[PDB]
RNA sequence: ACGGGGAAUCAGGGUUCGAUUCCGGAGAGGGAGCCUGAGAAACGGCUACCACAUCCAAGGAAGGCAGCAGGCGCGCAAAUUACCCACUCCCGACCCGGGGAGGUAGUGACGAAAAAUAACAAUACAGGACUCUUUCGAGGCCCUGUAAUUGGAAUGAGUCCACUUUAAAUCCUUUAACGAGGAUCCAUUGGAGGGCAAGUCUGGUGCCAGCAGCCGCGGUAAUUCCAGCUCCAAUAGCGUAUAU
């Protein structure tokens, strides 16, 4: 006996048919488009994805005026809703089976670094984050796939220390400048 | 330049001490090591420092911000009446004696080969 | 189902019940006959000691000489012949050097050209034999 | 018999392998992948003929 | 074949597993007998016999790791003869003592989560949306990619202090200082006839060697062998065997 969790569940499914080439070129299309490193995330995004569908279908199944579907249904509209998945317009359980896997890689950080003119590429976007410059919300995100909330969208900037934003130079620039009055003085 | 803030604050009666859960801004400089806040908390709460006793600190991930525990005493006997000896040591007020675990117990069972008044014969 | 009843549960179960033994892959695996006739015994590997290199003709238009060894295994006693896989190493394999054996794949079935060989070696003298023939480590002498 | 034990590996000629700059791994490989397989595309009559093929 | 709560895999039904941290049971080498106690047929308690084995002065005496470590053996198959009672609790005459219960480290590609191995700019270019030109070309209002072309900008791996961390440490987080242009600080594992993503490339071999789960390839121009080149798939992972 010991005091532990040993909970741990898998974030992806591998598809069935591993070499459809149709299949092949739309999972490449999202990696290229929105800068992903490889299949795996491409394939979490659908997994995350598959649960809500078919946690929204469940409830499809039960009649309406259901305590169960009733509570259970707003409050999936909630998470969709806050996330910016979904317009707060359209908040009804059947509009959620015509919601397709893009409109959660827009919501991807990386992503929102891009789409605020933060970043020159989404490729520059991604090593702006691995190297700890921006900020949500005074804290400092060294993940991409931090999926932003709808509320923390308008309050993502630079962190107080970087270069690219109002702190000190890095090392390079502080190495360029060292030799640069160093060899003049 | 370090700004301290106060949260969850409660006295207690039945221990004769003061508890708060302490959080520290070091913007762009280490976390403040905890000699240092027992002083600034000194200046805070109008009393002396060696009655401070302050731990579990652990900043946030990308600096700025790290939370701490703190006790406040009503006086110095109590904060040596009921305290881990542990954290007095701390402060070099307590020294735990300096035999290892495992040779307090051959000398346990080595007393136990022998009955009566040499059993502290064996020992050393 | 032929029979519909509402508590024909007993005549339903008790029929699967038997014609499952009919079934050729469940039979073998719920009848000690095939868990006893298998020399590892149903383990994944086993360990033996070659004791000859003997080689085995293919059977079909594809003609060769495949390069095999006799092992017996140390678990069981039992003399199996396994298949030194890749080419050229069979100079790697001497006489009494104690050896990982595999199976082939097909689970208790000859492979297609071997005629009558279950068995692969896949380590040599606790070294693995793809080491060998990749030249990432060589055999101690 | 068995004399004739890995005579093709042993009488195949050596070819010292040529030294190439490294590919570029990681996401990086993914962004050469994606650029010369929908951005970079040339629109021609005929079979697309493979990558790799060459006649 | 310890049982169950459960686990794996599934459209709906199912199928298979459950020694394994929770509950219940059983047992301390094999059987048996029993003392003490509220509670035991107790084994880190006794008494036998059986098996095994230690010390001996040869008269005797003594033993039970299916506790924590560790060793041997067995095997396809499994870690340190470490630190501590601070946490969790338990026991005692007890605020004070003890607890290989337990906790913390070490080993650990069992497995799970996150996630580097580059980003940008200029130049030569290869092009694309636009105007003229029946073509040719042109500028680039706008770009797109490619090129040991050049350029400074950004950080972490690592080194490394201080603090925090903790029972004392370590790790992470925090802070400094050094720390990258083939950013040599170099990504492997498999495959490229079909199934099945990807060369009728070059050399060697000549039903030999070998490949190949299957269909098959090889007897002198091998898309299948051995290699080089190139390419394909997944990516810190991938291949093989076996159970399901």
């Amino acid at each position: 006996p010991v005091a532990r969790s040993w909970v741990c569940r898998k974030t992806y499914v591998t598809p069935r048919r591993p070499f459809e080439k149709s299949r092949l070129d739309q999972e490449l299309k999202l990696i290229g488009e929105y800068g992903l490193r490889n299949k795996r995330e491409v394939w979490r995004v659908k997994f995350t994805l598959a649960k809500i569908r078919k946690a929204a279908r469940e409830l499809l199944t039960l009649d309406e005026k259901d305590p169960r579907r009733l509570f259970e249904g707003n409050a999936l509209l909630r998470r969709l809703v806050r996330i910016g998945v979904l317009d707060e317009g359209k908040m009804k359980l059947d509009y959620i089976l015509g919601l397709k896997i893009e409109d959660f890689l827009e919501r991807r950080l990386q992503t929102q670094v891009f789409k605020l003119g933060l970043a020159k590429s989404i490729h520059h976007a991604r090593v702006l984050i691995r190297q700890r410059h921006i900020r949500v919300r005074k804290q400092v995100v060294n993940i991409p796939s931090f999926i932003v909330r709808l509320d923390s969208q308008k309050h993502i900037d630079f962190s107080l220390r970087s270069p690219y934003g109002g702190g000190r130079p890095g090392r390079v620039k502080r190495k360029n400048a060292k030799k640069g009055q160093g060899g003049a003085g | 330049t370090v700004t301290i803030r106060t949260r969850k604050f409660m006295t207690n009666r039945l221990l004769q001490r003061k508890q708060m859960v302490i959080d520290v801004l070091h913007p762009g400089k280490a976390t403040v090591p905890k000699t240092e806040i027992r002083e600034k908390l000194a200046k805070m709460y109008k009393t002396t420092p060696d009655v401070i006793f302050v731990f579990g600190f652990r900043t946030h991930f990308g600096g700025g911000k790290t939370t701490g525990f703190g006790m406040i005493y009503d006086s110095l006997d109590y904060a040596k009446k009921n305290e881990p000896k542990h954290r007095l040591a701390r402060h070099g007020l307590y020294e735990k004696k300096k035999t290892s675990r495992k040779q307090r117990k051959e000398r346990k069972n080595r007393m136990k080969k022998v009955r009566g008044t040499a059993k502290a014969n064996v020992g050393a | 189902g032929k029979c519909r009843g509402l508590r024909t549960a007993r005549k339903l179960r008790s029929h699967r019940r038997d014609q499952k033994w009919h079934d050729k892959q469940y039979k073998k695996a719920h009848l000690g006959t095939a868990l006893k006739a298998n020399p590892f015994g149903g383990a994944s590997h086993a360990k033996g000691i070659v004791l000859e290199k003997v080689g085995v003709e293919a059977k079909q238009p594809n003609s060769a000489i495949r390069k095999c060894v006799r092992v017996q295994l140390i678990k069981n006693g039992k003399k199996i012949t396994a298949f030194v896989p890749n080419d050229g190493c069979l100079n790697f394999i001497e006489e009494n050097d104690e050896v990982l054996v595999a199976g082939f794949g097909r689970k208790g079935h000859a492979v297609g050209d071997i005629p009558g060989v279950r068995f692969k070696v896949v380590k040599v003298a606790n070294v693995s034999l793809l080491a060998l023939y990749k030249g990432k480590k060589e055999r101690p002498r | 018999s068995l004399a004739r034990v890995g005579k093709v590996r042993g009488q195949t000629l050596k070819v010292a392998k040529q030294e190439k700059k490294k590919k570029r791994t990681g996401r990086a490989k993914r962004r050469m992948q994606y650029n010369r397989r929908f951005v970079n595309v040339v629109p021609t009559f005929g079979k697309k003929k493979g990558p790799n093929a060459n006649s």
